[PDB]
């Protein structure tokens, strides 16, 4: 997919 | 040859902040302790490992030559907005671009299985 919600999942949020 | 907007031109430029957000260290220190550039947002400064951001090295290239926004910063490079579906917004395997599906050209309605690139990056 790669979509701006899958990543902030793959990276792991922001701080 | 890659392809800059007009939008993406003569526009502010953020103070890079020197830390990952991810990670949490500098550009001397990745995951691995070892050294890797940051690449960072130019609307709020935000920046992050390549590795911490999932890029390859081709897309860490192309978008070291772009005016990047961060994953909470990206707005559709279509029509100029986050919106409704901003979590749906898809991102450019390529230039890391933002488009939402029915501002691409020509539109979709369902998420792209694969890999996804833009109609600016399109051959
Ligand atoms: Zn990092
Ligand atoms: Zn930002
Ligand atoms: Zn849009
Ligand atoms: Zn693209």
């Amino acid at each position: 997919a790669r979509t701006k919600q899958t990543a902030r999942k793959s990276t792991g949020g922001k701080a | 040859h890659m392809l800059e907007l007009p939008h993406e031109k003569d526009k502010p430029v953020a103070e890079p902040i020197p830390i990952c957000s991810f990670c949490l260290g500098t550009k001397e220190q990745n995951r691995e302790k070892k050294p890797e550039e940051l690449i960072s947002c130019a609307d709020c400064g935000n920046s992050g490992h390549p590795s911490c951001l999932k890029f390859s090295p081709e897309l860490t290239v192309r978008v070291k030559a772009l005016r990047w926004q961060c994953i909470e910063c990206k707005t559709c490079s279509s029509c100029r907005d986050q919106g409704k579906n901003a979590d749906n917004m898809l991102f450019c395997d390529s230039c890391d671009r933002g488009f939402h599906m029915e501002c691409c050209d020509p539109p979709l309605t369902r998420m792209p299985k694969g890999m996804w690139i833009c109609q600016i990056c399109r051959p």
